[PDB]
RNA sequence: UUUUCUACAUAAGAAUAUCCACCACACGAAAGUUUUUAUGAAACUAAAAACCAAAGGAGGAUUUAGCAGUAAAUCAAGAA
């Protein structure tokens, strides 16, 4: 699984711009959103999840990435 | 039989071993069981030391089995006990104060009591004498009476039930019917008594 | 000595320390909150007991905490429940469903998405799109259940579009949505189209502040897997051919605002999936998992020792375990070993001992 | 002299099949392929059927090499069932013993 | 009906000889018709599919087999 030019990448762009639009933040750039540390954590989790496979720790890592990316704690 | 004459039937009841110090004669029995170095058969797959089993259930479960489907036979016996429990629970709810503490909600109590009412007291065996057969009554043994009650239960609910009605629910109905001494099985038991009483003067033919 | 039903019944104030406690819910409450298919094992249990009780599980508390912090300005948040068979995933969803009904939310509850995939007696071709099929029997039953789920919103919602059923009857803008669903119930031929109209209208209007939309789909893995249903040539059809799945598919893609969807991937009703597989990825497959990220994979576990005692003591209060020796600790040990402290296996055992 | 006239006929049949084995294989290849034109395949059928009758693999019959019993012959030893027991019961066949289990 | 169908190892969904204002339907063709595939010089042999849905609703006098991993149910390979 490759992160670049993937359907999961398209979902992330739509998911982040909606939050930025909801928060009334006018800064919008592909480099800005894709250069975030949280997205980097998301990239590592998804690539590991689809390649290594499902695991108790792998899903736990996936939970943390989504919670921090969606501002849910 | 792969077991020789020396092998014996194992003892499964755990309580028989945990409290032996309260008796003396029984202590001599099992201390010589291994002191004679008598071989013991392997534990049968059906019987187990679980406190939730019952010997009368296992025999009834085996007879319901057709072919080799023990899973299906056990599944049917599980639903039938559940089906009896559901009906008695519903009847308990819709009852008056005096009626509430009359209904029994224990399927095992119902199952044990039902079969003890379907057992004939005196059977018939044909005897040939003078070129003719006379139905002569005999005092059937306890094992035969217990087995005969189970066969009548299975025979009735397999033949004269409707095609739509399932087996577990049809057998549940007859257990309640036999619990109240009004089921067709009870009628069949009385019919065998009718023939035995009619031929009460032919009991002299038998020689045992 | 265990505590079983002492906890006061309120979905809003359920806290972590109330773990393993049963709270009573009124029978009439089930009628107005669960008009869809309650799980048959639990539906049979409440009928006999005549008392509806549900135990507070950790996944229920974890999902409750996230719901209280939901920001309706943000887009929809996807929650999925996964676990081995018989762990009470559906009842955990029903615990969430009752909480949102208590808070007066808009409910879109699917009992089992597999029913809309397998064993359909009628397969009618669609009219809006020629290359699609309809399932009037399944769609009509859902509309009747959805009609009785809520009534205040069905009249408060105003439809603003131009909808034509046939050349003789049509529905114009301004009519309440309650009249539309009632038209679909009476006209079973267009009931499937009514379901899509109901789904799309709620999604478009969900951006407003008048809605607190909750969509509960059980068996989400059936929205992408292969379908048993065939056609006149006896050739399998893709899951996208079905109109009900195709429109419901648009209800899980995260694009609308002011809503939250709780999902659950199951195995009992799944098609072409092995018994042992329970993890989200293999159940959804490549396509199913692809169109669901991101989400929060909440895991449903078996009973803990504290919960196991509470469930056993609950049955003893209702006089369910009628065996003579079932009241002793030895019987409790056997129940723990045989059932592997699993709620699904425990219910089957207690039904006949 | 072979043990019977039937055995002699089989030897002629096997000999004829060997001579026309390659020629039959080449022609039979055309028939069993659907990419060639149907006109050529019809001509091939005429030629393959014009070959002598005895030159057919299916007409070969497996008998016993000792008594020429047309059936009841084990393919491994090429012997009739009666002759095989006669040799095996005397211990004249290596590794063959009465089965007991 | 301890049944049939599908998914699948054995916790599921659906069908179920009847109702009828019309319809249409359960179990059961292995048979038969047609088409195709396999072997072969030759198909008359075997197998698959489509269509087709008949007798059969637990069998008269009488009779066969089995004492435990046996009867019975179910699956697989080999000999030529
Ligand atoms: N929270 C709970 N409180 C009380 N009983 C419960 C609870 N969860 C599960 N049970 C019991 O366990 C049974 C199994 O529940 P349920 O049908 O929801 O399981 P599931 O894990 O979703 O199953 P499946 O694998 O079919 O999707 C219920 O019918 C009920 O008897
Ligand atoms: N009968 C009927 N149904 C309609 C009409 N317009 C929309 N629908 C239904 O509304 C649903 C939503 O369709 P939609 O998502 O817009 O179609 P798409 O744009 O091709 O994806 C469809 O399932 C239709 O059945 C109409 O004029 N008549
Ligand atoms: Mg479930
Ligand atoms: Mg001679
Ligand atoms: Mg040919
Ligand atoms: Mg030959
Ligand atoms: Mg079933
Ligand atoms: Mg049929
Ligand atoms: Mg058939
Ligand atoms: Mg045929």
């Amino acid at each position: 699984y490759i992160w670049e030019n993937s359907t999961s990448e398209k979902n992330i762009l739509e998911t982040l711009l909606q939050i930025k639009a909801a928060e009334k933040n006018l800064e919008l750039s592909k480099e800005e959103l894709l250069g975030t540390k949280e997205v980097e954590d998301y990239r590592k989790s998804v690539v590991s999840l689809k390649n290594e496979g499902d695991n108790e720790n792998t899903l736990s890592q996936y939970k943390e990435s989504v919670k921090r990316l969606l501002n849910l704690a | 039989s792969r077991y020789g004459p020396e092998y014996k039937d194992p003892q499964i009841d755990k309580e028989y071993y945990r409290k032996p110090l309260a008796e003396q004669t029984e202590e001599e029995k099992y201390e010589r069981d291994f002191k004679k170095t008598q071989l013991i058969k392997a534990a049968p797959a059906t019987k187990t030391s679980s406190v939730f089993e019952d010997p009368v259930i296992s025999k009834f479960t085996n007879m319901m089995m057709k072919g080799g489907n023990k899973v299906l036979a056990r599944s049917l016996m599980t639903q039938t006990l559940e089906a009896v429990k559901r009906k008695q629970f519903a009847k308990y709810h819709a009852a008056s104060a005096e009626e509430q503490a009359t209904i029994e909600r224990n399927p095992y109590t119902i199952f044990h009591q039902a079969l003890k009412n379907c057992e004939p007291v005196i059977g018939l065996v044909p005897i040939l004498k003078g070129g003719h057969f006379y139905q002569v009554p005999v005092p059937l043994a306890d094992r035969r009476r217990r087995f005969l009650a189970m066969k009548w239960m299975i025979a009735e609910c397999r033949e004269k039930k409707h095609r739509r009605v399932l087996m577990p629910e049809k057998l549940s109905q007859e257990l309640l019917e036999a619990f109240h001494n009004q089921g067709p099985v009870i009628k069949r038991k009385h019919d065998m008594h009718k023939m035995a009483e009619a031929n009460r003067a032919l009991a002299h033919y038998r020689w045992w | 000595r265990a505590i079983s039903r002492t906890s006061e019944d309120d979905p809003a104030k359920h806290r972590e320390q109330h773990e393993g406690q049963h709270y009573n819910i009124s029978l009439q409450e089930l009628k107005t909150v669960f008009p869809h298919g309650l799980p048959p094992r639990f539906a049979m249990q409440v009928k006999t007991f005549n008392e509806a009780c549900l135990m507070v599980r950790k996944p229920a508390l974890e999902l409750l905490h996230y719901l209280k912090n939901t920001n309706f300005a943000h887009p929809a948040v996807r929650y999925v429940l996964y676990g081995e068979k018989g762990t009470g995933k559906t009842l955990s969803l029903c615990h969430i469903l009752h909480f949102c009904a208590k808070q007066n939310w808009l409910i879109l509850h699917i009992p089992d998405a597999h029913i809309w995939v397998k064993n359909c007696r009628d397969l009618l071709q669609s009219n809006y799109n020629k290359q699609r099929f309809d399932q009037p029997l399944e769609a009509s039953t859902w509309l009747k259940n959805f009609k009785t789920a809520n009534e205040h919103f069905l009249s408060q919602i105003k439809v603003q579009e131009k909808y034509v059923w046939n050349k003789r009857e049509s529905t114009e803008k301004g009519r309440p949505l309650g009249e539309v669903v009632e038209q679909g119930i009476m006209r079973v031929r267009n009931a499937t189209d009514a379901v899509g109209i109901v789904l799309k209208e709620l999604k478009r209007q969900s951006s407003l502040g008048i809605f607190h939309l909750l969509v509960a789909v059980d068996g989400v893995n059936a929205l992408w897997g292969r379908t048993t249903l065939k056609r006149e040539d006896k050739s399998p059809i893709a899951p996208e051919e079905l109109a009900l799945i195709h429109n419901l598919r648009k209800m899980v893609k995260n694009d609308w605002q002011g809503g939250a969807i709780v999902l659950t991937v199951s195995q009992t009703g799944s098609l072409f999936k092995p018994r042992n597989a329970y993890l989200p990825q293999e159940l959804l497959g490549k396509e199913g998992f692809d169109a669901l990220d991101p989400f929060i994979p909440i895991l449903v576990s078996n009973y803990n020792p504290k919960e196991f005692e509470s469930c056993i003591q609950y049955y003893l209060e209702n006089n369910w375990l009628q065996h003579e020796k079932a009241h002793t600790e030895e019987g409790k040990k056997e129940l723990l070993f045989l059932s592997n402290r699993n709620p699904g296996q425990l219910e089957r055992l207690c039904a006949y001992l | 002299y072979y043990v019977d006239w039937k055995m002699l006929r089989d030897v002629k049949r096997r000999k004829m099949a060997y001579e026309y084995a390659d020629e039959r294989l080449r022609i039979n290849s055309l028939r069993k392929n659907t990419i060639l034109p149907k006109d050529l395949q019809e001509v091939a059928d005429e030629e393959i059927a014009s070959l002598p009758r005895d030159s057919c693999p299916v007409r070969i019959r497996n008998r016993c090499v000792m008594t020429s019993r047309p059936r009841g012959v084990k393919r491994r030893w090429r012997l009739s069932r009666i002759v095989f027991r006669h040799l095996a019961d005397h211990g004249q066949l290596s590794g063959v013993q009465r089965a007991m289990w």
